[PDB]
């Protein structure tokens, strides 16, 4: 339930709701390409981790 | 906060949801509607 | 038109399934070859004149059936679908295959109520 709070605080503080979506998708693609090894966890998807990291840099 | 010492109908619930979508956001508003949903079902 | 856009497939049972564009092209080619045959052997002008009018009506039915004269029909008096009929309507190319499509990775089922289940969550079988 924290990921919808982070998504709401990431959308509310963005200058454009359509540019922040493309930036989250680009960071999620980088997170998926950098974690290409199989040592991972199913509860932390690349898009969820990108939203978490971008909300943590947002503060 | 506001106490609301009266009888609750559909329009006043809509007013409360519209007020919660002014200072809290979408997710807290949906959580409030979820709690009001389960309270109304129980009673 | 290319032949894979007017396909001729065979059904299980031996019967062939054809498209209506092949009959119109067949009429155009038949009347064209008969007109060349009549002009070769110097037929009278009342016969060559009726053959040119029939070729004229054959090209018009291929492009837009029933636009000018009698509508060319098929087996059960159903009108043949033409080059403008495959694009011009709500069953044409635009409204049935370009602005809306059937998609992969999809399904459907009946819906039931979901109490004791949150918002942003659906119960998927």
């Amino acid at each position: 339930n924290h990921i919808i709070y982070r998504s709401e605080e990431l959308l509310g503080a963005a200058s454009n709701r359509y540019n922040i979506t493309v930036r989250v998708a680009k960071r999620a693609k980088e997170n998926r390409s950098e974690d290409f090894d199989s040592i991972d966890d199913p509860n932390m998807k690349p898009a969820i981790r990108a939203i978490i990291e971008m909300s943590d840099e947002l503060t | 906060m506001t106490f609301y010492n009266y009888t609750i109908d559909k329009g006043r619930l809509k007013k409360l949801i519209a007020l919660a979508y002014r200072r809290y956001g979408s997710a807290r508003c949906s959580q409030l509607a979820d709690e009001l949903k389960e309270l109304g079902f129980r009673f | 038109i290319p032949p894979d856009l007017r396909p001729m497939v065979q059904l299980d049972g031996g019967r062939f399934a054809t498209s209506d564009l092949n009959d119109l092209y067949r009429r155009v080619i038949n009347r064209n070859n008969r007109l060349a045959r009549l002009q070769e052997i110097l037929a009278p002008e009342i016969i060559v004149r009726n053959e040119k009018r029939m070729l004229q009506e054959a090209v018009d039915a291929l492009i837009d059936n029933g636009r000018r004269g009698r509508t060319v029909v098929g087996a059960n008096n159903r009108a043949l679908k033409s080059l403008s009929d495959i694009i011009e309507g709500k069953q044409g190319r635009f409204r049935q295959n370009l602005l809306g499509k059937r998609v992969d990775y999809s399904g459907r089922s009946v819906i039931v109520v979901g109490p004791n289940l949150k918002i942003y969550q659906c119960g998927l079988p």
